[PDB]
DNA sequence: ATCTGGGGCGGGTTTTCCTCGAA
């Protein structure tokens, strides 16, 4: 697996939205329980949903996959990730619906040979013989650092006008600025591997032939999310992002690093990783760290310079 | 005395609403979950009332409803409104903010009263124009 | 794709307002999350909207397009940019509305021939068959540099009078000074190319013929923003702009340089450019640097003298 | 589009004021972001309003217009530049209100003939059908140059007592002295040209006839600001002045000279004009200079000795 | 006069229900256990009626049922309804709120009447469409 | 003691406002986001009060409201105002500036109190002129 | 120690102002934008204080405010004033000039303190004469 | 340090979709 935590610093953006009321746009906000010096409080804070990141990652994956020659579906050729869920998608793509449970593996392999996205991003088909394939990448909402007593965030509204020569044309847009942090998970040991239980069916040899390329492309795709390329309303409200701190870990066993809330989550997560290996008897456990805010790190750990070097080393 | 303070705050909110023709400050007050939101509305509504005072569009008066009652006359967009009662004192604002620091419920109570005052006055003014 | 970051210095300025309270005109301000030795702070600072620069860019584009013989719309002939939002604009321009989804492409091409602005700036038509076209240039607010422990910006009010001989006339105007910065993006590999999916329709040959002229005009248009010709209230509050540092980059793959917050942002983007090319398998990456404040630059990158040279180089 | 910049030297002056406190008249002061050898600092410095120069220029324009056959409005015949904003001025001058947008153009032409000032300086009318006309002259504040690490400006209070034989008379006035600079602009390609768009109406022929005369008057007007005649409180505080450097340029495309912040700012603007004549297709670019301080100039620049020569040449 | 006030409040609730096609405000009114819940519904229903007035979808009229009776025409989703009677005055709202401060029973009485008015009108409108 | 300091600063701001007939210094004080803005207003208001003292238009007095209370008489444009309370000491200004260096909230609190004092006095003065 | 130096400079400015009956030197000090203006005022105020010392119209004393505090008695135009505190030493002037060479802000701080001392003393002296 | 002025007006959002299946 590859698991990581990242800390961002965004100013004057409006990335995710929700239904509008009147002539005012709405920025997604959620409740959070925070620990203070006097107890526990409930606050409301802006949040960027977890599916915008998924869409950005899958779009980057589609681009790179088409570039490097891996099979890509028809509907997913355009960026319409309905995937092979509804009968219309199957009819357009040209696949017969499964008959009984015994046909599930055939259907899964046939779908997985036609669309990299349906492989490295999971999919679901609902019908007489339901078929599932859980995602190989996992993401969650992007919350600001719940540190101390003062949440470092702020949300305001702005006034805009559409000028005209024959008045007979006014709107308000929400804008935010926060210190965002989020965590991500991936597992390369399950790509190009049918999930359903059955008997080997022809074509899996080709699946085994392309496994290295598929894994390489999936690892490359993360650079989009890590570099700050996602969210809507980017035409006129291009944000000003910057990377403060990042921890990434490659292992052989389940492992989740500390959230990026507290000031010191690097030293704590490295110390935890040092012992988790012995606890669960693994064989590989490596940690990479990027530090721009000068927080406590530790000793005897990698210190990269950018995200490109991190992606290169993960590829190697 | 708590009810009298809440009633005087409700009169201030109703005067500000009738003068500005905007419910936005009363909506913010009745939905407040913090002392920050309440205090911001108490400033902004008094700032609106201050402009009406400087323009002589908001004035204190007495009205016979056979004893004289204190009232506030409000002129807005050629409409004339009269709110019966006193505006809050500085001490009423301070005591009300202390009540809010204990329980934000009192902002909802004042907002509900303010909207009731404004609705009754707007209904009466529309009926007289139709007659 | 041409991306860039720019650092301007502005004194005794008011290029945007929001509303007025009493007899006072309000400048636009917004929150920002800032980092200092102690920690994270929230500050209110004057900003210039992102729709006060798109308008200037589109106006310069209209002027140049008219001067060079390219087509220009009817409403957009005057500096009104409703484009084709509502049915009235279509009726005045003289186009028919889309019938169903299948015909959508047709309509777009027509709209994309009459008016150049509707091509490089994108548009949206809302009807029984909605049509969309995202912009080809992206912009964001103009914030001052969040560097160090002291934001170098100031805001104040000024008192003004209107003379008269029969008194029976006083106004307050906000004025700001700042070290502004921002960034911009333009993708010339999609200009004069339909963005809707469908079968070929007649008239695309003219688009193919005019592609070169359209791209050249669009590239030339940026000189407006880069020179410093934008904003409102310029008649009596003409500002005093000055260019300090500028970095622009032409590539074949998605890429964004560092914001202009830190003194050392020229070096980091140049260093990251080559590694990004290597990881993403690019085939072209060039960078141009204009420097007058005397900060670290790097090596193996061109050094120009004036903005006018950069436009020529980009056109070449 | 006659543009240019100018530098002035003054001593012991008070050419503007703001709300006074007590018995001490307050000279206007504003904040500025300054660059030094160490970083960007904030300073407070005396300045002179931009509207005062506009008023002085308009007054001189009226004075020279009444000296010839050009018309002048009743209200503006006396120096009260209210133009036609309020309805009282309309009633006094005897012009019907604009009925609807279809009539709007008419109104403008009718207003544009009676008063030359309302034409050259633009105006505004607010009502059911608002009408606008942007000014054909633009100006900004008069700041001291930010050259070097030291601002060459000083301010200081003064003391004055009124004699009296029966005491029962003391006042203080601020005085400043600084090396001032400022840039101006005037676009002669639109004088006497209606701005509102619509069907032509009677009287435009008369407008066309006098276009040359109006342009000549507007060009002549600038001698008022170039010489130095402007500002209040000159009856006792008469400030010594001595021109130091000037640059004036005539073109056919948008262009703005370099602010007078450097010992060598003529060379940069000359080079930029030479390089920009080609970037935007143009057919005219002329520059002039009046140098009296021995700064770097360059070559191929017409040199004069008095502002009268510059005015005559521009008229030619 | 108490019954006339309750009847005019019931007409307001019935007009708001027929225009909004939602029983939620009448449900809240008939289940109210406090003056807060009653007053909130009285505002929200009048706010719905205000939108219908501004859209000209709610209007006062007279109808011959052989004398002319006051009525309110309501247009909603292409359906036309007519409620017979007057809407409450500002004084009726104030006197009704005083009745509620004594006994919240009057909110249940007004809610029961409002639902009866709305049900009879909806039944008649469905029958005419079936014929 | 913090509330007493804030109250004395509010009295200074109210005296300066009533004497100058300008809200500008109170507006600057209540909108302050830095110690610079607060300190500048504290100087400018005291400079206005100093002119009123030198002209004998601002004077300390006692008033019976049956015990004597400290007050400040202000004469402006032929209007007479009386602010009840003390003006701040040099120590109150210094302790208030230390409170501002910890939290600029105290400037907003003092501004809100000052505007309340001034509004109540202006309302009472206009009512007596109308009678 | 920086605050003690500023306080002693403020006492010198207040003594010079009360003795000369002129604010001009304090105005020049608080508006200074250069070390030249500050140094010129520091000389001119000490030259005024030197004349008051030679005339025995300025003298150091102790006053019980129940411990003895250092003070400066000033006699001017038949008025008696007492400033509580020490005058600056030669080292305080030198250290203050070094503070001004770093930041002219300290001249504004000393000027604000000096005017506060003088205003409080002038107010107290006028009140005792009225009683 | 004595006065007098303390803002006016047009605009205050349009569309597309409102859950699929196995138990």
């Amino acid at each position: 697996m590859i698991s990581g935590s990242v800390r961002f610093l965004v100013n004057l953006e409006s990335l995710n939205g929700v239904e509008s009321i009147g002539n005012l746009t709405k920025h997604r906000t959620a409740p959070v329980v925070l620990k203070t010096s006097t107890g526990y409080l409930v606050r409301y804070v802006p949040v960027i949903s977890g599916e915008a990141l998924a869409h950005a990652y899958q779009a980057s994956l589609v681009d790179i996959a088409k570039k490097e020659g891996l099979p890509v579906g028809s509907l997913s050729s355009q960026y319409e990730f309905i995937k092979f869920s509804t009968d219309e998608a199957l009819k357009i793509e040209g696949i017969k619906e499964p008959k009984d449970y015994n046909d599930a593996r055939r259907f899964e392999v046939e779908v997985m040979l036609k669309d990299v996205i349906a492989d490295v991003g999971g999919f679901m088909y609902a019908g007489g013989a339901p078929v599932r394939r859980t995602s190989r990448i996992k993401l969650g909402y992007m919350i600001p650092a719940l540190r101390g007593d003062e949440i470092p965030a702020q949300l305001e509204a702005q006034f805009h006008v559409r000028f005209s020569n024959k008045p007979v044309a006014i709107f308000n847009v929400e804008v935010s600025s926060a210190l965002y942090t989020f965590s991500f998970e991936l597992d390369e040991d399950l790509i190009a591997v049918p999930s359903t239980f059955g008997e080997k069916v022809k074509g899996e040899e080709e699946l085994e032939r392309q496994k290295a390329k598929r894994v390489k492309s999936a690892i490359k795709a993360l650079y989009s999310l890590l570099s700050g390329n996602f969210g809507g309303k980017r035409s006129r409200f291009l944000p000003s992002m910057k990377l403060m701190s990042l921890v990434v870990t490659k292992t052989d066993f389940p492992f989740m690093p500390e959230p990026a809330h507290d000031d010191d989550y690097i030293k704590t997560t490295i110390m935890r990783l040092g012992k988790a290996k012995g606890v669960l008897n693994g064989n590989l456990a490596k940690a990479y760290v990027i530090n721009n805010e000068g927080i406590e790190v530790g000793e005897g750990v990698t210190v990269l310079s950018t995200v490109e070097d991190l992606v290169v080393k993960l590829e190697e | 005395e708590k009810e009298n303070i809440i009633g005087r705050i409700a009169n201030l909110l109703a005067v500000g609403f009738l003068y500005s023709e905007s419910p936005t400050l009363v909506d913010r007050f009745a939905n407040a979950l913090s002392k920050e939101a309440v205090t911001k509305v108490l400033y902004d509504v008094q700032r609106i009332v201050q402009m009406g005072i400087d323009r002589s569009e908001i004035a204190t008066t007495t009205i016979t409803i056979g004893k004289d009652y204190p009232a506030v006359n409000v002129n807005s967009s050629g409409a004339k409104y009269t709110v019966v009662g006193y505006l809050p004192t500085s001490q009423d604002i301070e005591d009300f903010l202390r009540m809010i620091e204990e329980d934000v419920y009192y902002a909802r109570k004042a907002g509900a009263l303010a909207m009731s005052i404004a609705n009754r006055i707007k209904l009466g003014s529309k009926q007289s124009k139709s007659e």
